RNA sequence: GAUGCCCUGACGAGUAGGCAGGCGUGGAGGUCAGUGACGAAGCCUAGACCGUAAGGUCGGGUCGAACGGCCUCUAGUGCAG
RNA sequence: UUAGUGGGCCAUUUUUGGUAAGCAGAACUGGCGAUGCGGGAUGAACCGAACGUAGAGUUAAGGUGCCGGAAUACACGCUCAU
RNA sequence: GGUUAUAUGCCGCCCGUCUUGAAACACGGACCAAGGAGUCUAACGUCUAUGCGAGUGUUUGGGUGUAAAACCCAUACGCGU
């Protein structure tokens, strides 16, 4: 016998591979597993872990978010890398030049980047240009902006959204939501 | 692949501890202490034997 | 498909995953929303506050078309010019040949003011406008023409 | 028929499985319950310090 | 004529027979685990049948080898043989139960030419 | 590639020379300390005084009870001393902070004051390092130098020196040793019933210098 | 029958609803018929639109 | 039936000390609390206003708010398997500065001196406290102190 | 065969229950130009082999017209009560 | 995010009702329930000790006349019971 | 050496079930075959995969067809912005 301080046979609880059966994503993972092992660059370890993430943990990155990032001081000529999809945003007018590396470009995003003189590249083309992540800038989309997150942690006084199909005057605005009808929240 | 005990395997003893060759040669496990002629005080003995 | 369900993995385990003690009986707790003010009060108060009781005034025979007024922010707005013609109009910022943007034709009923437009005059036809949307269009040298 | 009424037997064991977590501290706690007169001024003070490091 | 292997150890030769397959005709011998609340087999009281468990697994070096040292490979025709042309030390061919007597003579002749061991050469003879 | 073997053989030779001189020094240090305690006891006797020896600085602790039916407080203390299995043992630096721990776990442990002989035999026979969360046998001086080199400690005999003198890097040396895994004692425990105090003719609690006979039979 | 944090639902199946389920398996058939009837009508009425 | 009012079970807890009834001495009112100060809560039963609930008796916390007559204190209360933060509004008669902190600060100061003194003098100083150590060796003389022999005594009745 | 190969260390009780990897059955798409009246399927067999096991395979007897392996799809898919 | 559960019971110590109970009711811990294994002849809970499959060694608790593996061991006394 | 039957030593209560507690003087079970119990649907929550992305959804319908398939599509409408 052994007085176990921890739980035995506990899996790490991190993905160690994409759950996806996309062949081409599996090739990207074969590449970045190689570079992460054989270089010392922190970048490659990060990009490798990002290729494992589920769709909800790879939120899209608009081109306005890329544009905002290149306004950072000393950042205008960095390769922006998005381990995921770059979407268009018609809320910006002037987009800078720049090279963006990503898994996917929407048709509109690829148009807007190219029209400004830029270049959209795959993550394997990034590997050859920047094997040690040289001169890159990793961007992540916003995670906590999903509709589902509005509803997490629902409870008295917590200020979260109820799970509700129909909204209006008659749907969950009475006893419990105002002092005049029993009490508020 | 196989833990050898220094305390049995003489080769492994020497690997871990180069002084073991010296220690054995000079027989430091059986060192004679130098004779001294110290005697306890009366008081020490008188209390030792006291009823 | 049936071959991936846990029904298949419970084959041989007596209770089908429902317990020896408690069991899978018919409707312990009552059917549907039974008991919302009695034995299900805690759930209802925690996750559906506001569920019981009335607020506000009735409206008999409400027709939703009366309330049709879809909103467009200025943020967008230039989206309503087609992408071919957009780039020329932005570089040729002219009080003499400003683009007309019929926001009703596009299927909108009110221009709201979120965000920033280019400093390029535009004629905006709309049913309604916010106060700030109008200020921003005029500050770019535009006008709001009201229509019906 | 009659049953057991109450016991805390087994409750500390249950409590210690996922441990008794100390409540987690931040630089900058909420100014919540702090005197409103103080808070109202403090806004005005912080405003001026921004307009000064500029 | 096999690849040299370690002495093949079987940790448990005895078949795992279902509890009470000896007592009732209705209960077949095919292993089933007792799930019952009071079962002496489930609970592992001294004196009762042992249950299959992963500790009895065979050494990976010798798992699947027959006593000859070859792994068996079911063959139905000459083209199925001849997958084993270059693997004679590893694999032995077993002719499938449904091959006709006339087609067994063909498969066996070709087996001899290629030096493939056949595990069941006396079948249908 | 001869010069790679040459330079490695050179540097190795140099490392063994250093180990040789240190081990010779420790030998002297131990013997002088031993004889100075003996002469101090004689000199006091001669003067009609009593030499009161320094209080012990190091205990060795063995867990003597299994892992069922231990109350929460001693169960936590036992985990803090890395004693999570019957017959596992560790060294403990004595202080008020550690003495009050040993009080709490007295019914579950045997402990006392280890000699150099006992420490030498434990580390040579049953010494394993904690390297990268793994239990690795101390089969070469290189293994020790790689992990304790930053604190001096280049060899198994330096590691022993740090333990027995309760050196300034005791903590780090002592934590590096994986808890010793002893057998049951080879001629038994010497008593019909273990689970009473040594003083009452059981096995548990502080048995001072008699820990050495016990542990030598367990190792 | 209330539990967890789920939407309140409004599934109206408290009548004998299985007596009146209409599955539109004839979708493809009704399209062929409608087309034949356009063709037949076109012939009867020709050359009119 | 059972009874669990706000002051249930306080009979002894809120009693005044013996011969220490009556008016609160003035030093209680001249103490100055500042946000971040660590205070110990101990209800004065003579001041019924601003009084802590009996659970907080003997608990220490941090001042988070200062008002006319009172301070806000934060306490961590264990509820179930976790600690919730509680915010109490106590009149100052029920509070006192914790001397735990007062005597820690004296050590921070003393350490600063020692460290400065060590650099200028140009050596190296130990600033961690140590647990009480095993005694070192020592010679005890018997000069005017010859050991006196004791024996166990027989049983007597009284 | 990179879902591969390999090195190192630790660990292994379990009802209710959870999840995982597998075995088996009727039928469907694909494939093996698969097996078969020179004997398919079924059944019997203190004969043999493989698998921790679900199970798989082979020989012998009986028999007479169909049936299997693998990659997938699908369910009226596994019994001691 | 979701399962099961929401009849408990026992031992040491603290403890209430009761003449008491293998009774009723609380406190802290350890257990049984959910658990085999060595010991207590036997036994849910006691003692020891918690369990992948094997080999060797050593032990725990309990034992060593015979049943029964192991001294009809050694030592000082006490005890003869119709 | 395997298997099998037997002998010998030691060990081994009857499963399933409800239960704090079953070998129970608790319940079901004489035996065997075959059948025999978490399904489908409407609307949903979390999570995951996939497509496209400020959009998205061809299948009400129309066009076409090797004809319930496959292929193509306007206007709306839904959800989202
Ligand atoms: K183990
Ligand atoms: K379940
Ligand atoms: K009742
Ligand atoms: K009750
Ligand atoms: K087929
Ligand atoms: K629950
Ligand atoms: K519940
Ligand atoms: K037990
Ligand atoms: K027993
Ligand atoms: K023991
Ligand atoms: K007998
Ligand atoms: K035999
Ligand atoms: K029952
Ligand atoms: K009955
Ligand atoms: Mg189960
Ligand atoms: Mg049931
Ligand atoms: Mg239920
Ligand atoms: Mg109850
Ligand atoms: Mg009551
Ligand atoms: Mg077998
Ligand atoms: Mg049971
Ligand atoms: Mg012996
Ligand atoms: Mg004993
Ligand atoms: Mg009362
Ligand atoms: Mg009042
Ligand atoms: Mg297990
Ligand atoms: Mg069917
Ligand atoms: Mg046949
Ligand atoms: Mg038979
Ligand atoms: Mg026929
Ligand atoms: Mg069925
Ligand atoms: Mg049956
Ligand atoms: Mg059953
Ligand atoms: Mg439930
Ligand atoms: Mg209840
Ligand atoms: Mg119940
Ligand atoms: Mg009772
Ligand atoms: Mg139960
Ligand atoms: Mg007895
Ligand atoms: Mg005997
Ligand atoms: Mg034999
Ligand atoms: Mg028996
Ligand atoms: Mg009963
Ligand atoms: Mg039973
Ligand atoms: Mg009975
Ligand atoms: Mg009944
Ligand atoms: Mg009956
Ligand atoms: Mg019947
Ligand atoms: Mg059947």
């Amino acid at each position: 016998g052994i007085d176990h301080t921890s739980k035995q046979h506990k899996r790490s609880g991190h993905r160690t591979a994409p759950k996806s059966d996309n062949v081409y994503l599996k090739l990207l993972v074969k590449l970045y597993t190689f570079l992460a092992r054989r270089t010392d660059a922190p970048f490659n370890k990060v990009v490798l872990k990002a290729l494992f993430l589920s769709k909800i943990n790879r939120p899209p990155v608009s081109v306005s978010r890329i544009a905002r990032a290149l306004k950072q001081e000393g950042a205008a000529n960095k390769t922006v890398v998005v381990v995921g999809t770059v979407t268009d945003d018609a809320r910006i007018f002037e987009f800078p030049k720049t090279t963006v590396a990503a898994l996917r470009f929407t048709a509109g995003a690829r148009a807007k980047i190219v029209k400004a003189g830029g270049e959209c590249i795959t993550l394997d083309q990034l590997a050859v240009r920047a094997p040690k992540g040289q001169n890159t800038l990793i961007l992540r989309g916003p995670r906590n902006s999903r509709e589902a997150v509005r509803h997490f942690g629902m409870g008295p006084h917590k200020g979260k959204a109820p799970r509700i199909l129909s909204t209006g005057r008659k749907f969950e605005r009475a006893r419990g939501r105002r002092r005049s009808k029993g009490f508020k929240v | 692949v196989l833990k050898k005990n220094p305390l049995k395997n003489k080769q492994v003893l020497l690997r871990l501890n180069p002084y073991a060759k010296v220690f054995a040669a000079e027989k430091l496990g059986s060192k004679k202490a130098e004779k001294t002629g110290t005697k306890p005080a009366a008081v020490f003995t008188e209390t030792l034997k006291h009823d | 498909p049936s071959r991936f369900t846990k029904t298949r993995k419970h084959r041989g385990h007596v209770s089908a995953g429902k317990g020896r003690i408690g069991k899978h009986r018919k409707h312990p707790g009552g059917r549907g929303m039974a008991g919302g003010q009695h034995h299900h009060r805690i759930n209802m108060d925690k996750y559906h506050p506001g569920y019981f009781g009335k607020v506000g005034m009735r409206y008999f025979h409400k027709q939703q078309a009366h309330f049709w007024k879809p909103v467009l922010n200025l943020d967008k707005l230039w989206t309503l010019i087609p992408e071919d013609k957009r780039d020329q109009y932005l570089k040729s910022a002219s009080k003499e040949t400003a683009p007309v943007i019929d926001t009703l034709a596009a299927g909108y009923g009110k221009i709201l003011g979120k965000g920033r437009i280019p400093n390029v005059p535009v004629i905006v036809k709309a049913r309604f406008v916010s106060k700030l949307a109008e200020e921003k269009i005029r500050a770019a040298g535009g006008v709001v023409e009201l229509i019906a | 028929a009659k049953s057991k009424n109450h016991t805390a037997h087994n409750q500390t064991r249950k409590a210690h499985r996922n441990g008794i977590k100390k409540p987690k501290t931040y630089k900058y706690p909420s100014l919540k319950g702090v005197d409103p007169k103080f808070r109202r001024n403090h806004k005005h003070a912080l405003h001026g310090t921004a307009k000064a490091l500029a | 004529a096999s690849l040299p292997h370690p002495k093949i150890v079987k940790k448990h030769t005895k078949k795992f027979k279902r509890h009470h397959s000896d007592r009732y005709h209705r209960v077949a011998e095919n292993w089933r685990k007792q799930k019952g609340i009071d079962s002496v087999v489930r609970r592992r009281f001294r004196g009762n049948i042992s249950q299959p468990k992963i500790g009895y697994g065979s050494n990976k070096k010798t798992k699947f080898l027959s006593p000859s040292g070859h792994k068996t490979f079911l063959v139905a025709n000459v083209k199925d043989l001849e997958t084993l042309t270059m693997h004679t030390k590893t694999y032995a061919a077993e002719i499938a139960h449904n091959i006709s007597a006339k087609n067994r003579v063909v498969i066996l002749a070709r087996a001899k030419a290629l030096g493939i061991k056949v595990t069941n050469p006396k079948g249908r003879l | 590639v001869a010069a790679e073997r040459a330079a490695r053989k050179a540097a190795n030779k140099e490392k063994r020379a250093i180990i040789l001189e240190r081990n010779a020094a420790y030998q002297k240090e131990y013997e002088t300390a031993e004889r100075n305690i003996i002469q101090a006891k004689r000199d006091a006797k001669a003067a009609g005084s009593y030499y009161v020896e320094a209080q012990h600085k190091l205990v060795f602790v063995v867990r003597i009870k299994g892992i069922n039916k231990i109350p929460p407080k001693p169960r936590k203390v036992l985990q803090l001393l890395r004693l999570t299995r019957i017959n596992s043992g560790t060294f403990v630096k004595v202080t008020k902070a550690t003495l009050e721990l040993l009080k709490l776990i007295e019914p579950y442990v045997a402990y006392g004051y280890p000699s150099y002989s006992t420490i030498r035999q434990l580390v040579y026979k049953r010494g394993f390092g904690k390297i990268n969360k793994q239990r690795v046998p101390l089969s070469d001086n290189a293994i020790i130098e790689a992990n304790l080199g930053k604190y001096g400690i280049l060899s198994i005999d330096d590691l022993i020196h740090e333990i027995i003198t309760v050196g300034p890097h005791f903590k780090q040396a002592n934590n590096f040793l994986w808890p010793f895994k002893l057998s049951n004692p080879s001629g038994g425990w010497g008593v019909p019933r273990k689970f009473k105090h040594f003083i009452q003719g059981g096995s548990f609690g502080n048995r001072e210098e008699f820990i050495n006979k016990l542990v030598k039979s367990m190792n | 029958a209330i539990s967890k944090n789920l939407p309140i639902l409004k599934n109206h199946f408290r009548k004998h609803w299985q007596e009146r389920v209409k599955v539109h398996f004839d979708q493809a058939g009704k399209k062929v018929s409608r087309r034949n009837a356009r063709a037949t009508r076109a012939a009867k009425i020709a050359p009119r639109p | 039936g059972k009874s669990h009012g706000y002051r249930s079970r306080t009979r002894y807890m809120f009693q005044r000390d013996f011969r220490k009834h009556g008016a609160v001495h003035l030093s209680t009112y001249l103490k100055v609390y500042k946000v971040g100060d660590i205070v110990d809560i101990k209800a004065n039963g003579s001041i019924q206003k601003g009084m802590p609930h009996k659970f907080y008796q003997g608990k220490t916390g941090v001042v988070y708010n200062v008002t006319k007559s009172s301070v806000g204190v934060i306490i961590n209360k264990m509820v179930g398997n976790r600690y919730l933060e509680k915010r109490l509004n106590l009149r100052v008669e029920h509070i006192k500065h914790s001397k735990c902190r007062q005597e820690f600060l004296e050590r921070v100061k003393a350490n600063a001196a020692k460290r400065a003194e060590a650099k200028a003098q140009g050596v190296a100083v130990q600033l961690k406290r140590q647990p009480a150590q095993p005694r070192e060796s020592r010679i005890v003389s018997t000069e005017g102190n010859v050991p006196q022999t004791l024996a166990p005594v027989p049983y007597e009745t009284f």
